[PDB]
Protein backbone atom coordinates (compact mmCIF):
# COMPACT_ATOMS: atom_id res chain seq x y z
CA UNK A 1 0.00 0.00 0.00
CA UNK A 2 1.06 3.64 0.20
CA UNK A 3 3.06 5.02 3.03
CA UNK A 4 3.73 8.21 5.09
CA UNK A 5 6.57 9.58 7.11
CA UNK A 6 5.09 12.40 9.62
CA UNK A 7 6.65 14.58 12.50
CA UNK A 8 4.17 16.86 15.27
CA UNK A 9 6.04 18.90 17.32
CA UNK A 10 4.05 20.59 20.12
CA UNK A 11 4.75 24.11 22.02
CA UNK A 12 2.89 25.20 24.81
CA UNK A 13 3.96 28.64 27.15
CA UNK A 14 4.56 28.47 31.02
CA UNK A 15 3.69 32.72 31.73
CA UNK A 16 4.52 31.23 35.69
CA UNK A 17 7.36 29.96 35.36
CA UNK A 18 9.87 28.34 32.52
CA UNK A 19 10.50 27.86 29.25
CA UNK A 20 7.77 25.83 27.15
CA UNK A 21 6.68 22.71 27.45
CA UNK A 22 7.73 21.10 24.14
CA UNK A 23 6.76 17.63 22.80
CA UNK A 24 8.08 16.02 19.42
CA UNK A 25 7.09 13.05 17.85
CA UNK A 26 7.42 10.72 14.89
CA UNK A 27 5.41 8.43 12.34
CA UNK A 28 5.40 6.02 9.98
CA UNK A 29 1.98 5.12 9.07
CA UNK A 30 0.17 4.84 12.16
CA UNK A 31 3.27 3.44 13.96
CA UNK A 32 5.20 6.37 16.55
CA UNK A 33 8.73 5.52 16.20
CA UNK A 34 10.38 8.63 18.06
CA UNK A 35 9.80 11.01 20.76
CA UNK A 36 11.13 14.13 22.46
CA UNK A 37 9.51 15.67 25.63
CA UNK A 38 11.69 18.28 26.93
CA UNK A 39 9.71 17.02 30.29
CA UNK A 40 11.36 13.59 29.95
CA UNK A 41 15.10 13.01 31.90
CA UNK A 42 16.86 12.19 28.40
CA UNK A 43 16.63 15.37 26.49
CA UNK A 44 17.44 13.44 23.56
CA UNK A 45 15.44 11.92 20.42
CA UNK A 46 14.17 8.57 22.03
CA UNK A 47 13.34 5.51 19.73
CA UNK A 48 9.37 4.11 20.45
CA UNK A 49 10.03 1.27 17.86
CA UNK A 50 12.34 -1.32 17.57
CA UNK A 51 13.19 -0.99 14.29
CA UNK A 52 14.50 2.34 14.88
CA UNK A 53 16.98 1.07 17.22
CA UNK A 54 19.55 0.04 15.24
CA UNK A 55 19.89 3.67 13.84
CA UNK A 56 24.19 4.58 15.14
CA UNK A 57 24.94 7.63 17.51
CA UNK A 58 25.21 10.38 14.84
CA UNK A 59 21.73 9.35 14.04
CA UNK A 60 20.42 9.88 17.57
CA UNK A 61 22.76 12.83 17.97
CA UNK A 62 21.91 14.55 14.85
CA UNK A 63 18.12 14.20 15.88
CA UNK A 64 18.76 14.92 19.14
CA UNK A 65 19.94 18.33 17.72
CA UNK A 66 17.88 18.98 15.20
CA UNK A 67 14.22 18.81 17.51
CA UNK A 68 16.38 20.83 20.59
CA UNK A 69 16.69 23.34 17.60
CA UNK A 70 13.06 23.25 17.07
CA UNK A 71 12.13 23.77 20.31
CA UNK A 72 13.55 26.91 20.49
CA UNK A 73 12.94 28.27 17.40
CA UNK A 74 9.64 27.84 19.05
CA UNK A 75 9.72 29.12 22.12
CA UNK A 76 10.64 32.46 19.86
CA UNK A 77 7.86 31.78 18.14
CA UNK A 78 5.53 32.32 20.91
CA UNK A 79 7.34 35.54 21.39
CA UNK A 80 6.74 36.73 18.44
CA UNK A 81 3.43 35.89 17.95
CA UNK A 82 2.55 37.35 21.50
CA UNK A 83 3.56 40.49 19.58
CA UNK A 84 1.78 40.00 16.63
CA UNK A 85 -1.52 39.99 18.00
CA UNK A 86 -0.58 42.58 20.62
CA UNK A 87 -1.48 39.66 23.19
CA UNK A 88 -0.53 39.82 27.31
CA UNK A 89 2.81 38.14 28.82
CA UNK A 90 -0.22 37.05 30.99
CA UNK A 91 -1.16 33.97 29.60
CA UNK A 92 -0.58 30.17 27.95
CA UNK A 93 -0.21 29.91 24.21
CA UNK A 94 0.26 26.93 21.87
CA UNK A 95 2.58 26.50 18.55
CA UNK A 96 1.86 23.32 16.54
CA UNK A 97 4.03 22.33 13.21
CA UNK A 98 3.12 19.04 11.03
CA UNK A 99 5.20 17.88 8.30
CA UNK A 100 5.14 15.16 6.33
CA UNK A 101 5.49 12.86 3.00
CA UNK A 102 3.28 10.49 1.05
CA UNK A 103 4.60 8.11 -1.03
CA UNK A 104 2.59 5.41 -3.09
CA UNK A 105 2.26 1.48 -3.30
CA UNK A 106 5.81 1.75 -5.84
CA UNK A 107 7.45 3.93 -3.02
CA UNK A 108 7.70 6.92 -4.84
CA UNK A 109 6.76 10.49 -3.86
CA UNK A 110 2.69 11.39 -3.70
CA UNK A 111 2.93 14.64 -1.77
CA UNK A 112 4.19 16.26 0.70
CA UNK A 113 3.38 19.17 4.13
CA UNK A 114 4.17 21.56 6.23
CA UNK A 115 1.70 23.47 8.27
CA UNK A 116 1.86 25.51 11.40
CA UNK A 117 -0.82 26.72 13.70
CA UNK A 118 -1.01 29.00 16.07
CA UNK A 119 -3.46 28.55 19.61
CA UNK A 120 -5.17 25.77 17.62
CA UNK A 121 -5.80 27.63 14.24
CA UNK A 122 -4.37 27.75 10.78
CA UNK A 123 -1.36 30.11 10.97
CA UNK A 124 0.21 29.43 7.62
CA UNK A 125 0.77 26.07 5.60
CA UNK A 126 2.59 25.20 2.44
CA UNK A 127 0.74 24.54 -0.43
CA UNK A 128 0.44 21.22 -2.49
CA UNK A 129 2.94 23.00 -5.03
CA UNK A 130 5.37 22.98 -2.24
CA UNK A 131 6.40 26.63 -3.52
CA UNK A 132 3.51 28.49 -2.18
CA UNK A 133 1.96 29.92 1.27
CA UNK A 134 -1.67 30.45 2.46
CA UNK A 135 -1.42 32.81 5.14
CA UNK A 136 -4.61 32.39 7.45
CA UNK A 137 -4.46 36.25 8.80
CA UNK A 138 -2.37 39.39 8.51
CA UNK A 139 0.22 37.96 11.06
CA UNK A 140 0.85 34.73 8.95
CA UNK A 141 0.87 37.49 5.88
CA UNK A 142 4.02 39.00 7.56
CA UNK A 143 5.35 35.71 8.47
CA UNK A 144 5.23 34.47 4.73
CA UNK A 145 7.07 37.56 3.27
CA UNK A 146 10.02 36.68 5.71
CA UNK A 147 9.93 33.12 4.94
CA UNK A 148 9.94 34.16 1.03
CA UNK A 149 12.70 36.02 2.02
CA UNK A 150 14.43 33.53 3.53
CA UNK A 151 13.54 30.97 1.15
CA UNK A 152 12.03 28.61 3.18
CA UNK A 153 10.03 26.51 1.24
CA UNK A 154 12.47 26.07 -1.54
CA UNK A 155 14.20 24.16 1.58
CA UNK A 156 11.22 22.24 2.98
CA UNK A 157 10.38 21.24 -1.18
CA UNK A 158 14.06 19.39 -0.50
CA UNK A 159 13.44 17.63 2.19
CA UNK A 160 9.98 16.71 1.54
CA UNK A 161 10.88 15.10 -1.87
CA UNK A 162 14.57 14.01 -0.78
CA UNK A 163 15.35 13.33 2.64
CA UNK A 164 11.73 12.59 4.18
CA UNK A 165 11.32 10.52 1.36
CA UNK A 166 14.45 8.26 1.31
CA UNK A 167 14.41 7.71 5.08
CA UNK A 168 11.01 6.58 5.00
CA UNK A 169 11.93 4.29 2.70
CA UNK A 170 14.67 3.03 4.89
CA UNK A 171 12.32 3.11 7.54
CA UNK A 172 9.61 0.74 5.64
CA UNK A 173 12.36 -1.70 4.88
CA UNK A 174 14.77 -2.06 8.38
CA UNK A 175 10.86 -2.34 10.25
CA UNK A 176 9.23 -4.58 7.72
CA UNK A 177 7.91 -7.30 9.47
CA UNK A 178 5.52 -4.89 10.62
CA UNK A 179 5.53 -1.59 8.85
CA UNK A 180 4.75 -3.48 5.39
CA UNK A 181 2.15 -5.93 7.44
CA UNK A 182 -1.30 -5.68 7.39
CA UNK A 183 -3.54 -7.15 10.54
CA UNK A 184 -7.16 -7.67 9.08
CA UNK A 185 -9.85 -6.60 11.99
CA UNK A 186 -11.02 -9.27 14.24
CA UNK A 187 -15.06 -8.98 13.51
CA UNK A 188 -17.68 -9.92 15.70
CA UNK A 189 -21.15 -9.08 16.48
CA UNK A 190 -23.08 -8.75 19.80
CA UNK A 191 -27.09 -7.90 20.74
CA UNK A 192 -27.94 -6.05 23.64
CA UNK A 193 -32.01 -6.48 24.14
CA UNK A 194 -33.38 -2.79 25.27
CA UNK A 195 -37.02 -4.31 25.55
CA UNK A 196 -39.05 -7.10 24.44
CA UNK A 197 -39.40 -5.41 21.25
CA UNK A 198 -36.00 -3.74 20.00
CA UNK A 199 -32.48 -4.79 20.89
CA UNK A 200 -29.10 -3.06 19.14
CA UNK A 201 -26.89 -5.54 17.14
CA UNK A 202 -22.74 -3.72 17.66
CA UNK A 203 -20.13 -4.93 15.17
CA UNK A 204 -16.80 -4.95 16.05
CA UNK A 205 -13.43 -4.54 14.48
CA UNK A 206 -10.71 -5.02 16.62
CA UNK A 207 -6.63 -5.59 16.80
CA UNK A 208 -6.16 -3.99 13.09
CA UNK A 209 -3.71 -2.25 11.45
CA UNK A 210 -3.40 -0.01 10.16
CA UNK A 211 -6.12 2.65 11.63
CA UNK A 212 -8.24 3.49 8.15
CA UNK A 213 -11.12 1.22 8.28
CA UNK A 214 -15.14 1.37 7.39
CA UNK A 215 -17.61 0.20 9.07
CA UNK A 216 -21.51 0.36 7.46
CA UNK A 217 -24.90 -1.07 8.35
CA UNK A 218 -27.20 -2.25 5.58
CA UNK A 219 -30.74 -3.06 5.83
CA UNK A 220 -32.26 -5.72 2.86
CA UNK A 221 -28.97 -4.68 1.00
CA UNK A 222 -29.31 -0.71 1.02
CA UNK A 223 -27.24 1.24 2.91
CA UNK A 224 -28.61 2.12 6.95
CA UNK A 225 -27.99 5.40 8.73
CA UNK A 226 -31.07 5.59 11.16
CA UNK A 227 -31.07 4.61 14.18
CA UNK A 228 -27.14 3.91 14.10
CA UNK A 229 -24.01 4.51 15.92
CA UNK A 230 -20.47 4.63 14.74
CA UNK A 231 -17.52 5.18 17.36
CA UNK A 232 -14.03 7.02 16.55
CA UNK A 233 -11.32 4.69 15.79
CA UNK A 234 -9.74 4.10 18.81
CA UNK A 235 -6.39 2.78 19.97
CA UNK A 236 -5.88 -0.61 21.10
CA UNK A 237 -2.95 0.16 23.21
CA UNK A 238 -1.16 -2.52 21.33
CA UNK A 239 -0.15 -0.56 18.30
CA UNK A 240 -3.84 -1.55 16.44
CA UNK A 241 -6.83 -0.09 17.09
CA UNK A 242 -10.45 -0.66 17.20
CA UNK A 243 -13.90 0.43 15.88
CA UNK A 244 -17.73 -0.48 16.36
CA UNK A 245 -20.71 0.30 14.86
CA UNK A 246 -24.44 -0.11 16.02
CA UNK A 247 -27.59 -0.43 15.21
CA UNK A 248 -31.37 -0.67 16.74
CA UNK A 249 -33.25 -3.12 15.13
CA UNK A 250 -36.75 -4.61 16.13
CA UNK A 251 -36.31 -7.68 17.73
CA UNK A 252 -36.92 -10.91 15.37
CA UNK A 253 -35.85 -8.80 12.50
CA UNK A 254 -31.89 -9.20 13.12
CA UNK A 255 -31.57 -10.89 10.00
CA UNK A 256 -32.27 -8.23 8.09
CA UNK A 257 -29.38 -6.58 8.96
CA UNK A 258 -25.75 -6.67 7.58
CA UNK A 259 -22.74 -5.63 8.82
CA UNK A 260 -19.78 -4.56 6.00
CA UNK A 261 -16.17 -4.10 7.02
CA UNK A 262 -14.00 -2.41 4.46
CA UNK A 263 -9.60 -2.62 5.19
CA UNK A 264 -6.64 -2.72 3.50
CA UNK A 265 -5.95 -6.26 5.47
CA UNK A 266 -9.35 -7.54 3.83
CA UNK A 267 -8.75 -9.18 0.53
CA UNK A 268 -12.56 -8.88 -0.04
CA UNK A 269 -14.54 -6.81 2.69
CA UNK A 270 -16.35 -8.84 4.68
CA UNK A 271 -20.16 -9.49 5.91
CA UNK A 272 -21.40 -10.04 9.13
CA UNK A 273 -25.31 -11.17 10.50
CA UNK A 274 -26.22 -11.69 13.76
CA UNK A 275 -25.60 -15.64 14.75
CA UNK B 1 13.91 11.61 9.80
CA UNK B 2 13.08 15.37 10.96
CA UNK B 3 13.63 18.57 9.03
CA UNK B 4 15.97 21.28 10.10
CA UNK B 5 14.32 23.64 11.75
CA UNK B 6 12.85 26.77 9.44
CA UNK B 7 13.49 30.16 9.68
CA UNK B 8 11.50 31.65 12.80
CA UNK B 9 7.99 32.97 11.74
CA UNK C 1 -11.87 26.08 23.10
CA UNK C 2 -12.81 22.41 22.34
CA UNK C 3 -13.88 20.06 24.81
CA UNK C 4 -12.59 16.50 24.77
CA UNK C 5 -14.54 13.30 23.26
CA UNK C 6 -14.02 10.65 26.00
CA UNK C 7 -14.13 7.05 25.14
CA UNK C 8 -12.93 3.99 28.37
CA UNK C 9 -12.91 0.90 27.18
CA UNK C 10 -11.04 -1.95 27.46
CA UNK C 11 -7.64 -3.72 25.44
CA UNK C 12 -9.05 -7.15 24.80
CA UNK C 13 -12.97 -8.11 24.78
CA UNK C 14 -13.33 -8.27 28.75
CA UNK C 15 -14.42 -11.20 31.09
CA UNK C 16 -14.54 -10.94 34.81
CA UNK C 17 -11.40 -12.07 36.39
CA UNK C 18 -9.11 -11.90 33.56
CA UNK C 19 -6.31 -9.28 33.19
CA UNK C 20 -6.58 -6.90 31.10
CA UNK C 21 -5.84 -2.79 30.02
CA UNK C 22 -8.34 -0.21 30.94
CA UNK C 23 -7.94 2.99 28.38
CA UNK C 24 -9.76 6.19 28.27
CA UNK C 25 -8.77 8.22 24.83
CA UNK C 26 -9.59 11.24 24.80
CA UNK C 27 -9.25 13.58 21.66
CA UNK C 28 -10.87 16.44 20.05
CA UNK C 29 -9.41 18.85 22.77
CA UNK C 30 -7.63 22.15 22.60
CA UNK C 31 -5.91 23.71 24.42
CA UNK C 32 -3.30 20.30 25.44
CA UNK C 33 -3.49 20.62 29.08
CA UNK C 34 -6.02 18.24 30.52
CA UNK C 35 -6.44 16.13 33.42
CA UNK C 36 -6.82 12.19 33.12
CA UNK C 37 -7.76 9.75 36.14
CA UNK C 38 -8.41 5.90 36.05
CA UNK C 39 -10.64 5.04 39.04
CA UNK C 40 -11.66 2.09 40.54
CA UNK C 41 -14.96 2.41 42.50
CA UNK C 42 -14.40 6.16 42.73
CA UNK C 43 -11.20 6.13 43.91
CA UNK C 44 -8.30 7.45 41.60
CA UNK C 45 -5.72 4.45 40.36
CA UNK C 46 -2.20 5.41 40.79
CA UNK C 47 -0.56 3.29 37.89
CA UNK C 48 -1.68 5.24 35.10
CA UNK C 49 0.24 5.74 31.99
CA UNK C 50 -0.13 7.85 29.12
CA UNK C 51 1.31 8.15 24.97
CA UNK C 52 3.10 11.28 23.75
CA UNK C 53 0.87 14.07 22.80
CA UNK C 54 0.22 13.76 19.07
CA UNK C 55 -2.75 16.07 17.32
CA UNK C 56 -5.20 15.46 14.03
CA UNK C 57 -5.76 17.50 11.03
CA UNK C 58 -7.57 20.16 13.22
CA UNK C 59 -5.02 20.56 15.10
CA UNK C 60 -7.61 19.15 18.35
CA UNK C 61 -5.20 16.87 20.50
CA UNK C 62 -5.13 13.16 21.39
CA UNK C 63 -3.60 11.50 24.32
CA UNK C 64 -4.43 7.83 25.54
CA UNK C 65 -3.95 6.62 29.04
CA UNK C 66 -4.11 3.54 30.46
CA UNK C 67 -3.35 0.85 33.17
CA UNK C 68 -3.73 -2.83 33.52
CA UNK C 69 -6.72 -3.99 35.64
CA UNK C 70 -8.71 -6.78 36.25
CA UNK C 71 -13.03 -6.83 35.19
CA UNK C 72 -15.26 -8.17 37.89
CA UNK C 73 -18.88 -8.51 38.90
CA UNK C 74 -18.22 -6.07 41.81
CA UNK C 75 -15.82 -3.41 40.68
CA UNK C 76 -16.78 -0.37 38.80
CA UNK C 77 -14.51 1.40 36.68
CA UNK C 78 -14.64 5.14 35.25
CA UNK C 79 -12.19 8.00 33.07
CA UNK C 80 -12.55 11.14 35.43
CA UNK C 81 -11.28 13.83 33.04
CA UNK C 82 -10.79 17.55 33.40
CA UNK C 83 -10.44 20.40 31.05
CA UNK C 84 -10.67 24.45 31.38
CA UNK C 85 -13.42 24.05 28.46
CA UNK C 86 -15.69 21.64 31.74
CA UNK C 87 -17.15 23.97 34.49
CA UNK C 88 -16.36 20.63 36.62
CA UNK C 89 -15.10 17.00 36.21
CA UNK C 90 -16.79 14.78 33.83
CA UNK C 91 -16.72 11.13 34.56
CA UNK C 92 -17.54 8.01 32.21
CA UNK C 93 -18.12 5.51 33.48
CA UNK C 94 -16.49 1.54 31.58
CA UNK C 95 -19.03 -0.49 30.20
CA UNK C 96 -17.85 -4.04 29.03
CA UNK C 97 -19.95 -3.30 25.76
CA UNK C 98 -18.51 -0.23 24.21
MG1 LIG D 1 11.04 30.31 -1.55
MG1 LIG E 1 -12.32 22.64 34.38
Amino acid sequence: GSHSMRYFFTSVSRPGRGEPRFIAVGYVDDTQFVRFDSDAASQRMEPRAPWIEQEGPEYWDGETRKVKAHSQTHRVDLGTLRGYYNQSEAGSHTVQRMYGCDVGSDWRFLRGYHQYAYDGKDYIALKEDLRSWTAADMAAQTTKHKWEAAHVAEQLRAYLEGTCVEWLRRYLENGKETLQRTDAPKTHMTHHAVSDHEATLRCWALSFYPAEITLTWQRDGEDQTQDTELVETRPAGDGTFQKWAAVVVPSGQEQRYTCHVQHEGLPKPLTLRWE
Amino acid sequence: RVASPTSGV
Amino acid sequence: QRTPKIQVYSRHPAENGKSNFLNCYVSGFHPSDIEVDLLKNGERIEKVEHSDLSFSKDWSFYLLYYTEFTPTEKDEYACRVNHVTLSQPKIVKWDRDM
